[PDB]
RNA sequence: GAAAUUGGGCGCAAUAGAUAUAGUACCGCAAGGGAAAGAUGAAAAAACCAAGCAUAAUAUAGCAAGGACUAACCCCUAUACCUUCUGCAUAAUGAAUUAACUAGAAAUAACUUUGCAAGGAGAGCCAAAGCUAAGACCCCCGAAACCAGACGA
RNA sequence: CCGAGCCUGGUGAUAGCUGGUUGUCCAAGAUAGAAUCUUAGUUCAACUUUAAAUUUGCCCACAGAACCAAAUCCCCUU
RNA sequence: ACCUCGGAGCAGAACCCAACCUCCGAGCAGUACAUGCUAAGACUUCACCAGUCAAAGCGAACCUCAAUUGAUCCA
């Protein structure tokens, strides 16, 4: 029959090659992906529509911050084939209250916290 | 009450002013149109 | 070709981010500025929610973190204050 | 083909081009990248144990006060005595 | 039977009826009838109160 | 039923409800359960048991009952000394 | 009848002053109409989405027509249009070719320029200084 | 399914309303069935709008149109509608078309809105917040038959 | 037009069967099953809809579910 | 040929799961005669009807078997 899928825990066990490829730390990971669908969720089971609404993934190409946490990651392992995960990376840190007003997500993955829209 | 100090301003209740509460009459549920009626429920 | 905006990066749509489609359309011809977009209202209310997500999640695991760091030692300290009298 | 092409004991073939070759390859790339990032989390399972029951408790008490405060909407008397104004005339 | 200013009425009973619930009480005034409709039973708790007004 | 009758003009009741049933003024119906004198030596005595008892009714059960009396069988019943008398008030209902 | 309908007339013309000018008895008969006036109506507004479709067409066999008459091919013109960060759209493109050809031999001659500066990046790999065209702006 | 007992029109106005101008014409041996329709004006001793045609036949190509267009067609897009169905462009059903006629009727219980309230209701009935009043839900055509009484060799 | 005339009446016979069921716009909305002279139907459940009351629902982690494969059940966090 | 009930396979591990699918059976027998009365909480053959299990308590003593069955009508 067709059924949920396990995909195993070796899987998910990075190698020191994939470090190099993927410019990712594996001490000190980053803390909040950011998460865009770019698959329907038609023709596809129940138990994946449902996860997408779950994490507010209802339309295509719209980021969305999750925590990098393994109930969240549980989560994303079902639908991976739906989405597109990549690290929130910070250049400059949090915004703060001030420049809350002033922030961009920009596609390599980076929130900008100072966005004018004047050359270098 | 103040109400009847209302009443002053506003034209006199006759037979072309009246209205009943809204919430009493209920609209009639009819079979004619798309919706309403097509096998008619 | 969006494949390449994507390695300068900028938006793979030339209708996303950038100068093109956020700085105002119009102007007065004096010289006032104009009262802003309705798409840009909504967009920059947009990626306040989003960043509003960021400085709420963050703190969240942050204080998580310190919790964690401080039942491990309440649990430490329990620990030590049995092996007496 | 004998009938219904797509369906049944004798269909017709349907081939792989180099479109759909690398169409696979190009979301599988997406895919290699999605299981990278993945397998390394911010916390383990025992530090995110309520890191947010205070929140996610709040956040349904809100839904619930919500949802308890379905109650019919005041009825003002300057809404019934506004219907006198349909008669409203000049002089 | 309520006769006058039925918001009065309704901010009393809101600042009634909150210690006795917690929460502020979900209330509906119709003030062409002259009538208020507080959610859950206080038969017993508004009559004892209403006699203290000296209604 | 008869929804209209062709003398009055009322509801009649099936009567067929009136023998077997027993209507409590809270609104749930009590009955005998079927085959408590059918056969009784064929069953053990905690099967036996069940079957000497009152029970109640489903909802869809007593709205069905419902439909099929007047509102005569929908009244209070004063009687003198009525053992279902107890069972007529609701009491301590969290709905 | 106690109430039977006084304004049928009006309901007709409703439908039939959009049939005038149909062919056979569409145009006439109402029962004929209203099969073709729905049919006219739904296509009016499932033809909202082919009219975008066939000017882009449009514009991309106008573009594609005058980029050859420079020898350049149409990928190889929005290909390299985009790379200068020019975000001129095909309505224009297509509307400079026409109207004014010396802009667009200008704009074929800039987007040949920055395709040779490809090559010629693409050819000598390794870390060499970028093309004088193929400096991108940032903008922060 | 009892009894005691109690005591002129928010109508139709010539396909409507009677079948009715008439039980006539016509039909049937008979019993019986049974129509249609008229519009001047004070005085006759005084236009414009259905279908259908004509004015005015037709030009490559295709659900009869739409996007359009300088331009009717040429170009591009588009497998009538209803019903029935797992599924109809279906070579499944129905329909020449116009005008007129032709199809959702109601109960306890609930709900909504008032009145009054441990009582409500203009006797009867209900009542452990109820009770009274209102509003709001229940189609059209069609058998072969069965029986009773006449009329027919 | 005779496997039982014809006409009127009961008669607007009955039909689980076919056909038909007429203004506008919006919203929610599809497939476990059981009984039945029943499988062309209906009743109950399931699903669906509305209104109301409340508090958990879904996703789920360790641990756990028997002897003669893919998975599921249960399940706090999130 | 079949129509009700039960065991096993399909249906491998919570439950469920069709078939004029594959195989076995049942319409009883035996032993007690407290096989007395009551009553919390549950199970449930996918509804209902029926079917199951049961602590405490009263009273005494010091059921086996998978199926082994049949509603209402008041006589
Ligand atoms: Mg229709
Ligand atoms: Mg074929
Ligand atoms: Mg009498
Ligand atoms: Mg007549
Ligand atoms: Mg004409
Ligand atoms: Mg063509
Ligand atoms: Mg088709
Ligand atoms: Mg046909
Ligand atoms: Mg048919
Ligand atoms: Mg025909
Ligand atoms: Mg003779
Ligand atoms: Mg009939
Ligand atoms: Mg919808
Ligand atoms: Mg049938
Ligand atoms: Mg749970
Ligand atoms: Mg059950
Ligand atoms: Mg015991």
């Amino acid at each position: 029959k067709f059924t949920r899928s396990r995909i195993p825990e070796k899987v998910f066990q990075a190698s020191p090659e994939d470090h190099e490829k993927y410019g990712g730390d594996p001490q000190n990971p980053h803390k909040l992906h950011i998460v865009t669908r770019i698959k329907s969720t038609r023709r596809r089971p129940y138990w994946e529509k449902d996860i997408i609404k779950m994490l507010g993934l209802e339309k295509a190409h719209t980021p969305q911050v999750h925590k990098n946490i393994p109930s969240v990651n549980a989560k994303l392992k079902v639908v991976k084939h739906l989405i597109r995960i990549k690290p929130l990376k910070l250049p400059q840190g949090l915004p703060a209250e001030e420049n809350m007003s002033n922030t961009c997500l920009k596609s390599t993955g980076e929130l900008v916290v100072q966005w004018h829209l004047k050359p270098v | 009450a103040r109400a009847l100090d209302l009443l002053r301003g506003l034209p006199r209740v006759s037979l072309a002013n009246l209205k009943p509460n809204p919430g009493s009459k209920k609209p009639e549920r009819r079979p004619r149109g798309r919706r309403r009626g097509r096998k008619c429920g | 070709g969006g494949q390449w905006r994507l390695q300068q990066g900028l938006a793979a749509n030339p209708s996303g981010y950038g100068p093109l489609t956020e700085l105002p359309d119009w102007s007065y011809a004096d010289g006032r500025p104009a009262p802003p977009m309705k798409g840009q209202l909504r967009r920059k209310a947009e990626r306040e929610t989003f960043a509003r997500r960021v400085v709420l999640l963050s703190q969240e695991m942050d204080a998580g973190l310190q919790a964690w760091q401080l039942r491990q030692q309440k649990l430490q300290e329990e620990q030590r204050k049995q092996e007496n009298a | 083909i004998p009938g219904r092409q797509w369906i049944g004991k004798h269909r017709r073939p349907r081939f792989v081009s180099l479109r759909a070759k690398q169409n696979m390859i190009r979301r599988l790339e997406i895919e290699a990248e999605n299981h990278y990032w993945l397998s390394m989390p911010y916390m383990t399972r025992e530090q995110e144990r309520g890191h947010a029951a205070v929140r996610r408790r709040e956040a349904f008490e809100a839904i619930k006060a919500a949802a308890t405060s379905k109650f019919p909407p005041h009825r003002f008397i300057a809404d019934q005595l506004d219907h006198l104004n349909v008669t409203k005339k000049w002089s | 039977k309520v006769e006058g200013d039925i918001w009065a009425l309704q901010k009393d009973v809101e600042d009634f009826l909150s210690p006795l619930l917690g929460k502020t009480p979900v209330t509906q005034v119709n003030e062409v009838t002259g009538t208020l409709r507080i959610k859950g039973y206080f038969d017993q708790e508004l009559k004892a109160w209403l006699l203290e007004k000296g209604f | 039923l008869t929804y209209f009758s062709a003398r009055k003009g009322k509801r009649k009741t099936v009567k067929a409800v009136i023998d077997r049933f027993l209507r409590l003024h809270c609104g749930l119906w009590v009955r005998r359960k079927a085959g408590y004198k059918k056969k009784l030596w064929k069953k053990t005595p905690a099967r036996k048991k069940r079957l000497r008892e009152f029970v109640f009714c489903n909802k869809t059960q007593s709205k069905l009952l419902d439909k099929m009396t007047t509102s005569f069988w929908k009244r209070r019943n004063w009687y003198v000394d009525d053992p279902y008398q107890k069972y007529h008030d609701r009491t301590n209902l969290k709905v | 009848l106690r109430n039977r309908v006084t304004d049928r007339y009006f309901r007709i013309q409703e439908v039939l002053k959009h049939a005038r000018h149909f062919r056979g008895r569409k145009n006439r008969c109402y029962r004929l109409a209203v099969r073709t006036v729905i049919r006219a109506f739904v296509k009016c507004t499932k033809a909202r989405y082919l009219k975008k479709k066939n000017m882009r067409t449009l514009w991309i066999n106008r573009i594609t027509a005058a980029s050859q008459e420079h020898g350049l091919k149409y990928p190889a013109l929005i290909g390299n249009l985009v790379k200068c960060q020019v975000e001129l759209n095909r309505k224009v493109l297509a509307d400079l070719a026409i109207y004014e050809p010396k802009t667009f031999k200008s704009l074929a001659a800039l987007a040949s320029r920055r395709r040779h500066e490809g090559f010629a990046a693409a050819l000598g790999d390794g870390k060499e200084p970028e093309g004088i065209f193929s400096r991108v702006v940032q903008y922060h």
